[PDB]
């Protein structure tokens, strides 16, 4: 099998910049059998570039992919809205046709400090047998954040998750969800919640908590 | 170490399109008629049909992408319309008309117009009223005794066949300029899609006859043990359907009507070959299949159905639903005249589950404008004597229709009209490639200083 | 016999030990008194016009070259391994036309214009220097 | 024009088999076009499964002889289809299913290399889930707010996905953020759906989400009271 | 590049050091339903004949001689020195084309009928009686 | 071949030294006008006298412009198409 290093995993460009995304393979692929796809969130991947300098009928002029021994380059200059999303390369020289593990091409955005909240577990929820804390993390920038729970004063790990927004459309930010479970038993019997938030945004660590009652 | 050596001749070739030419037989220029339909100047078979197989071919065809169907479309009414212009025109013959009906017998009771006019001759300065008989297929009325001109003389004029040149559809070989080549799918079954390992290839085609027939085959290829389905898009309904036969159907198809000529002259130069006396009796054209080949013919073909479209359905025959005279019939000529058959009889069976031959009315006509190139209209002269020909169908050509239910009944009908599906029909499996002979491959060989 | 187009599922070794027969194929083909209007004869001999300036310009390459005939030649053109990869073993035991074809399409824009340069260069300059004693 | 439209989405259980169908709508035979089968795990890269050529069944080694590609050509009913089928379900197998369409007639295409090819026509989907839970509807509890300030609701323990939440039936739309779905320890789905609005209209205002599972036919209208 | 007559005003030493792109210029030029009435390509297809055979009568000149391409080729013909009198710098470092030719057209006959004749004698025949062992 | 002379002033006779050769020409237009030219091409920085012989009157005098000239026109009276048959197959479009 060809093993397709694609690079980089993430990039940020604004509308009309020209932009490449560069994709290594294990071995050399003379007969330049490699395509490029475009995948929005949701819908199908469209076939962009096959046999590296070929378009495929309907892309624009914009793309334009270029292949020279095992290193490959995508490459779209005046970058369009309709643009940004996920790229992926994918060789068909040897059986089987592998793909890379694709690049993110995000919107720039002025670095935006996020909106910190902590939640609580609901009432109800408790007569459940069941206790859930979540802490939000609003309209950031950039993606890059780090969030710990802190409780009685004591580092939780194993037992949080995350969840993220895909970029905004209108304001270019993301949104982030770190939901911390664990049993009702052990709930009442911890004495404090807490939200550490690591974000580059902030100027130092910003943390937001509740003690149970309020 | 390493050097390029170049290769010369390798077999390496791709598609393209050209002009092929003909290679008629020369035993039909002894017959040369002065231009024998088709053949006029055209090269000799060559009597070897160097036909070569060739190992590990398997290339995906189609018989609905690239052909001289188009070409050789344009190539054989090209040929009709040489065959048109220094022949007999028809110009000054647009006068009104005195036309009775004809009394002799009741198996065409009318249709026959004993048609009354005043015309000119030689002598510019001369007149000649004269009467002839004509098929009610030939005129129209316009609106004292009713009055009939041509329904030609407000759209096109009109020419007559010079009466020199034959009509026979002529066994001509299709060969190819050299540089290219042509392949040959030479497998059993073949809806004309598809790979095919059974790969030939053959410098020229076989024998091919420039045939005029609607809704079927007469004297084309006959097909291998099944009869085929063959299309482009059964899915859809506008599509046509051919069927090849495995085994062919005897037909007889008659002009039973012995006639008499009569040359009056419109010249100097000019004359026109009127219609006689219909010696004897009265009859139609009709033609003859026997009852239980035709049986036996549905019966394979709806095997077929129930192969390609579907395994467990009902199978109900209807006729054309209606149109044009050509299109309604299976229309083609007979030697000289050009039979319209009522195909109705022909198309009455129902297929669910599980000594007579069958004759039709048949209808001639003289005044044609085939293929639809409005601008000049083909007349017939007359032929005396019963013409008996004796042809055999070679195929099928249907239309599926509207299905519209869930899969209860199919009701297929006839069609046809363009010619070019017995253009594909006896035109594919054969292709056209170009030759590419270069090649270059790099080993350790070297030359000197 | 292999006849016409006999080499075709083979190798190039198989098919390189033959193709003669199959070089010698350009012309194979070879009543004037009824009306004397005829179609045919001119795209006919229309056809035949193309077909022959298509050999020569096939001509104007095994012409001006170091491949004048010839029949096959072997060259003084180097070859970049990083233009192809394979053995002798791999080609010639089995490789045969397709996509060799396209990459000797790369190399016959890239490679033509080497037959062009080393044909210029010292082919016949050179030639000419150690000619001129 | 040819698009390709596959089967609707399917829940299994883990050990079970699965076969996913895909209408070919404008290709005119399999004999001219080739059918390619990719699974796209969640959030992940592109895997190729198999594929049929010339009428050829294949499978890469990593799924070879574990799945079964058939296809049937064009019929007067219906457009040319191909089958995916998936013998013995895992968890690891939890992915979405493309089918992809790219004509084979010319041999230089470039878009295909002696069977192994890029991918001309795709699918919309189809959405295998491999767990073995089964349907339950969503727990919702409300994420009240307290001391511009924010509130949500929470969806929990619900299978299979998707559940759709709106607020105020429909009337509050700007600055909702409703977090894509995460899989649990219980093997079970749950989010969070979350608003920003000006903390002055908190009393002012009532605030409700409305979660619907078709899968379970359930759909809850929460109330997110502030405390 | 030079492209095409780039080596026009220049000397026969850097003229005759290129000329092969001059040289590949003999075919560089390469709609039937309407009337099909055309007279253009009788009389252009005519100048594709009338092209082609002064290309063939040109290699027929490159044929029948000692220099069977040979794109340049050198002789075994000698010169007599009543016939022109200059030196390798007077030609080779300027004198190009002009006078050059009326006195190559005078040795177009005599040295013509001298590629005749050397061709003739003994480049063949002794080649033949050498070439007899 | 085809050669050009690319210089900016020539009256059609002399000497070039601005020698250019092409395969082909530029795309030219078979225009029918008389006195003056239309849609042609223009010269450079002064308009040009050409002639052949100045000195002779019978010659004609041609000046390309340097600057194209602005015209306008017009056919201004909207008319009808009558088609009367004089066939079959002839006939002739008269004026409405
Ligand atoms: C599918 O294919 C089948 C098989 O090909 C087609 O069946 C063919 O159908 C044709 C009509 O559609 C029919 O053509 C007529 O043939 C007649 C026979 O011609 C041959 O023989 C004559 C003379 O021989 C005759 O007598 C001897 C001795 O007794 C017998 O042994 C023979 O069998 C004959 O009976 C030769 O002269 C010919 O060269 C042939 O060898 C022809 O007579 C007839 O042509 C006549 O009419 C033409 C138009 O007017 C005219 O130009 C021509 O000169 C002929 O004129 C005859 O009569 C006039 C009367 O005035 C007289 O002056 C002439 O001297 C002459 O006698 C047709 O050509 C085919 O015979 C028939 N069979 C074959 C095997 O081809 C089928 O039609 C086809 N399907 C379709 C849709 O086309
Ligand atoms: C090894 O060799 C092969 C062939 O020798 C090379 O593959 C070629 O790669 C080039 C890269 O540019 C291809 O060029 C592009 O082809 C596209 C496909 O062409 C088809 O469709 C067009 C449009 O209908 C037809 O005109 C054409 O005949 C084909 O049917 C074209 O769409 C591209 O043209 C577009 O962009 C150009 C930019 O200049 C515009 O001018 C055009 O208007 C149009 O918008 C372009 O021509 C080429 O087709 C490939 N050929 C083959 C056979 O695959 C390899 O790249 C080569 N590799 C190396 C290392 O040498
Ligand atoms: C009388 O009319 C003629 C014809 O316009 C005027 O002559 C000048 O003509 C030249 C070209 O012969 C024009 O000058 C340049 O034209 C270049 C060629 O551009 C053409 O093709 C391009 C590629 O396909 C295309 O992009 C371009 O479009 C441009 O012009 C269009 C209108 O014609 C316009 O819709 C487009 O937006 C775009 O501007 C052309 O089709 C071009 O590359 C150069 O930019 C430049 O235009 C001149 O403009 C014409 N005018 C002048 C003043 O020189 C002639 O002058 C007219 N005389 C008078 C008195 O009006
Ligand atoms: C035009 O002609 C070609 C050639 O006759 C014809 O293609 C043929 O199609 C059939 C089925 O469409 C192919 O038969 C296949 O054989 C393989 C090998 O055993 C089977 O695995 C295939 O089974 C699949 O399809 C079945 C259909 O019901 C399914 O039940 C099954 O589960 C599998 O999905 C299948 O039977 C045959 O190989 C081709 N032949 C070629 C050369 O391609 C084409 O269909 C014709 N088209 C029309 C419109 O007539
Ligand atoms: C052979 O004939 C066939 C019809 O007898 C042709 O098949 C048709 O092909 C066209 C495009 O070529 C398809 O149109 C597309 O359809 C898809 C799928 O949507 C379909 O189904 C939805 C849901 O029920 C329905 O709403 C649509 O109306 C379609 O019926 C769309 O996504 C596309 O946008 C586009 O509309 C036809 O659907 C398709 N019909 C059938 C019955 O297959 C076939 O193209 C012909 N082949 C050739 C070469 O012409
Ligand atoms: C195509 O099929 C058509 C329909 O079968 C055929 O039409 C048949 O044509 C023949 C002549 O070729 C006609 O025969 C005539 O019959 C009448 C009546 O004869 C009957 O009565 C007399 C007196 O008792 C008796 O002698 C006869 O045997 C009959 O019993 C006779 O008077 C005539 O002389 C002549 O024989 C048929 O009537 C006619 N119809 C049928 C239904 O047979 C046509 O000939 C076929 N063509 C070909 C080429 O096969
Ligand atoms: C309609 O007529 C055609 C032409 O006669 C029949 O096709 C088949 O043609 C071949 C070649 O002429 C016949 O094979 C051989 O014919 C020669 C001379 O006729 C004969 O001496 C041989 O014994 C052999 O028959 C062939 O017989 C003929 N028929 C078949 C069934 O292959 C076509 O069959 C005719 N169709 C009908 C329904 O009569
Ligand atoms: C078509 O007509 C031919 C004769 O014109 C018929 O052929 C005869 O058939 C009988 C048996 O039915 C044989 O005994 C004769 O020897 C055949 N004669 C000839 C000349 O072929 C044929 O049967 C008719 N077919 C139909 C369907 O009417
Ligand atoms: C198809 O067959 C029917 C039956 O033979 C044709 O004629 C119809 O006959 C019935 C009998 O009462 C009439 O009521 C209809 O009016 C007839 N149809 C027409 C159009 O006149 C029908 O003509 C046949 N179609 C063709 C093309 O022959
Ligand atoms: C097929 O044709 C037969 C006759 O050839 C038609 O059968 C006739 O049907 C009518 C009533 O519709 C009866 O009065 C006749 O007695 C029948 N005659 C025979 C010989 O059966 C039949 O209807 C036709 N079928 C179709 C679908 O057109
Ligand atoms: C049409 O029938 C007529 C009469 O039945 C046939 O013509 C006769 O031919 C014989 C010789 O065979 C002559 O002796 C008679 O004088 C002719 N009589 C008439 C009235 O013409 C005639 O052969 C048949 N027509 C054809 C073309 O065969
Ligand atoms: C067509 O190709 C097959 C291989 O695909 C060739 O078969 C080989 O034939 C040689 C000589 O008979 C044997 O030594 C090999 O073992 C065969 N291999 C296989 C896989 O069958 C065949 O010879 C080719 N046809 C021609 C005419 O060369
Ligand atoms: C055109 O001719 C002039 C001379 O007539 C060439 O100019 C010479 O160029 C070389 C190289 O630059 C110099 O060494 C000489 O000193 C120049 N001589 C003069 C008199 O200027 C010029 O190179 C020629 N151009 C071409 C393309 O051949
Ligand atoms: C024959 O002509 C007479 C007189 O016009 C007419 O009344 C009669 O209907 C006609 N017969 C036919 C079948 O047209
Ligand atoms: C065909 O013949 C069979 C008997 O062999 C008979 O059962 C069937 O009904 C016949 N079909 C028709 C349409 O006459
Ligand atoms: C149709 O069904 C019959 C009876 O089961 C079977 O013999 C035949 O092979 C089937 N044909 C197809 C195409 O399935
Ligand atoms: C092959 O080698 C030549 C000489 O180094 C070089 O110019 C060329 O770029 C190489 N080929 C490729 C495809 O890089
Ligand atoms: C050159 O020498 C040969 C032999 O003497 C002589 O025949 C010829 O005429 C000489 N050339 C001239 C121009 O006299």
């Amino acid at each position: 099998d060809i093993q397709m290093t694609q690079s980089p995993s993430t990039l940020s460009a604004s509308t009309g910049d020209t932009v490449r995304i560069s994709c290594r393979a294990s071995q050399s692929i003379t007969g330049n059998w490699v395509a490029w796809y475009q995948q929005r969130p949701g819908k199908a991947p469209r076939l962009l570039i096959y046999r590296g300098a070929a378009l495929l009928g309907g892309v624009p002029s914009r793309f334009r992919g270029s292949a020279a021994g095992t290193d490959f380059t995508l490459t779209i200059g005046n970058l369009q809205a309709e643009d940004f999303g996920t790229f992926y390369c994918q060789q068909y020289d040897t059986y089987p046709g592998t793909f890379g593990q694709g690049t993110k091409v995000e919107v720039k955005r002025t670095v935006a400090a996020p909106s910190v909240f902590i939640f609580p577990p609901s009432d109800e929820q408790l007569k459940s047998g069941t206790a859930s804390v979540v802490c939000l993390l609003n309209n950031f920038y950039p993606r890059e954040a780090k969030v710990q729970w802190k409780v009685d004063n004591a580092l939780q790990s194993g037992n949080s998750q995350e969840s993220v927004t895909e970029q905004d459309s209108k304001d270019s930010t993301y949104s982030l969800s770190s939901t911390l479970t664990l049993s009702k038993a052990d709930y009442e019997k911890h004495k404090v919640y807490a939200c550490e938030v690591t974000h580059q945004g902030l100027s130092s660590p910003v943390t937001k908590s509740f003690n149970r009652g309020e | 170490n390493l050097w390029v050596t170049v290769y010369y001749g390798v077999p390496v070739w791709k598609d393209a399109e050209t002009t092929l030419f003909c290679a008629s037989d020369a035993k039909a220029y002894e017959t040369e008629k002065h231009n024998v339909w088709a053949t006029h100047a055209c090269v000799p078979t060559d009597p070897n049909p160097q036909e070569i197989h060739l190992e590990n071919v398997t290339e995906e065809f189609n018989m609905w992408k690239n052909n001289m169907v188009e070409q050789m479309h344009t190539d054989i009414i090209s040929l009709w319309d040489q065959s048109l212009k220094p022949c007999v025109k028809l110009t000054p013959l647009c006068v009104t008309l005195q036309c009775t009906n004809v009394t002799n017998n009741i198996t065409d009771d009318g249709e026959l117009k004993n048609c009354s006019f005043n015309m000119t001759t030689e002598l510019r300065d001369k007149k000649q009223k004269v009467y002839s008989l004509f098929y009610r297929l030939d005129v129209v009325q316009i609106n004292s005794n009713k009055e009939y001109r041509l329904i030609n003389c407000n759209t096109s004029a009109i020419t007559q066949a010079c009466p020199k040149v034959s009509f026979e559809p002529i066994p001509i070989h299709y060969c190819a300029p050299a540089g290219f080549a042509i392949l040959k799918c030479k497998d059993k079954k073949f809806n004309g899609t598809g790979p095919c390992p059974s790969v030939s290839t053959v410098q020229c085609t076989h024998g091919i006859k420039p045939v005029v027939s609607t809704q079927l085959l007469l004297n084309g290829s006959l097909a291998e043990e099944e009869v085929m389905i063959r299309s482009e898009n059964i899915t859809n309904n506008a599509k046509n359907i051919l069927v090849q036969f495995n085994t062919p159907v005897q037909i007889n198809c008659t002009r039973p009507n012995n006639n008499t000529r009569k040359s009056i002259r419109i010249g100097p130069g000019q004359a026109f070959y009127a219609t006689g006396d219909i010696i004897g009796d009265i009859r139609q054209a009709h033609c003859n299949v026997s009852k239980a080949t035709w049986n036996e013919t549905l019966g394979k073909v709806v095997k077929q159905l129930r192969k390609h479209f579907g395994n467990n359905t009902i199978i109900r025959f209807a006729n054309s639903s209606g149109g044009d005279l050509e299109v309604t019939t299976h229309s083609f000529n007979c030697g000289g005249e050009f039979f319209y058959c009522n195909t109705s009889g022909l198309f009455n069976s129902t297929w669910i589950s599980n000594n007579d031959s069958i004759t039709l009315p048949c209808r001639i006509k003289q005044i044609i404008n085939m293929w639809q190139r409005i601008g000049q209209a083909m007349y017939a002269p007359p032929i005396q004597g019963v013409i008996r020909c004796v042809s055999n169908i070679t195929g099928l050509i249907l239309t599926r229709d509207g299905g519209s239910t869930n899969s209860t009944t199919e009701t297929f009908r006839p069609g046809g009209g363009d010619m070019r599906d017995n253009w594909r029909s006896e035109l594919y499996k054969y292709k056209v490639v170009k030759i590419e002979p270069l090649g270059v491959a790099p080993t350790r060989c070297k030359r000197r200083v | 016999f292999l006849g016409f187009l006999g080499a075709a599922g083979s190798t190039m070794g198989a098919a390189s030990m033959t193709l003669t027969v199959q070089a010698r194929n350009l012309l194979s083909g070879i009543q004037q008194h009824l009306l004397k209007l005829t179609v045919w004869g001119i795209k006919q001999l229309q056809a035949r016009v193309l077909a022959v300036e298509r050999y020569l310009r096939d001509q104007q390459l095994l012409g001006i070259w170091g491949c004048s005939g010839k029949l096959i030649c072997c060259t003084n053109v180097p070859w970049n391994s990083s233009w192809s990869n394979r053995n002798l073993s791999e080609i010639w035991d089995n490789m045969t036309w397709l996509q060799w074809d396209k990459e000797i399409s790369n190399y016959t824009q890239i490679i033509y214009g080497l037959l062009e340069e080393s044909q210029n260069q010292q082919e016949k300059n050179e030639q000419d220097l150690l000619a001129l004693d | 024009q040819i698009h390709l439209v596959q089967s609707g989405t399917e829940v299994k259980k883990p050990g079970s088999s699965v076969t996913v169908s895909c209408k070919a709508y404008g290709v005119n035979t399999f004999g001219l076009y080739a059918v390619n089968w990719v699974r796209q795990a969640p959030g992940q890269s592109l895997e190729y499964i198999g594929q049929i050529w010339r009428w050829k069944s294949s499978a890469s080694h990593h799924f070879r002889g574990r799945v079964l590609i058939s296809a049937v050509d064009l019929t007067g009913s219906s457009p040319p289809i191909s089958s995916l089928e998936i013998k013995n379900l895992t968890s690891d197998d939890t992915a979405v299913y493309f089918c992809t369409t790219t004509s084979t007639y010319d041999r230089w295409s470039g878009l295909h290399h002696d069977g192994v090819m890029a991918f001309s026509s795709w699918g919309q989907g189809t959405l295998i889930s491999v767990s073995a839970a089964s349907t339950k509807g969503p727990s919702v509890f409300p994420l009240a707010p307290s001391s511009t300030a924010a509130l949500g609701c929470l969806v929990k323990d619900y299978f299979p996905e998707p559940v759709t939440v709106s607020w105020n039936s429909g009337a509050l739309t700007s600055g909702v953020h409703t977090f894509p779905a995460v899989l649990q320890s219980s093997g079970l789905y749950s989010l969070s759906s979350v608003v920003t609005v000006p903390s002055s209209s908190l009393g002012t205002q009532t605030y409700i989400c409305n979660v619907n599972h078709k899968p379970s036919n359930t759909k809850v209208d929460k109330r997110v009271e502030p405390k």
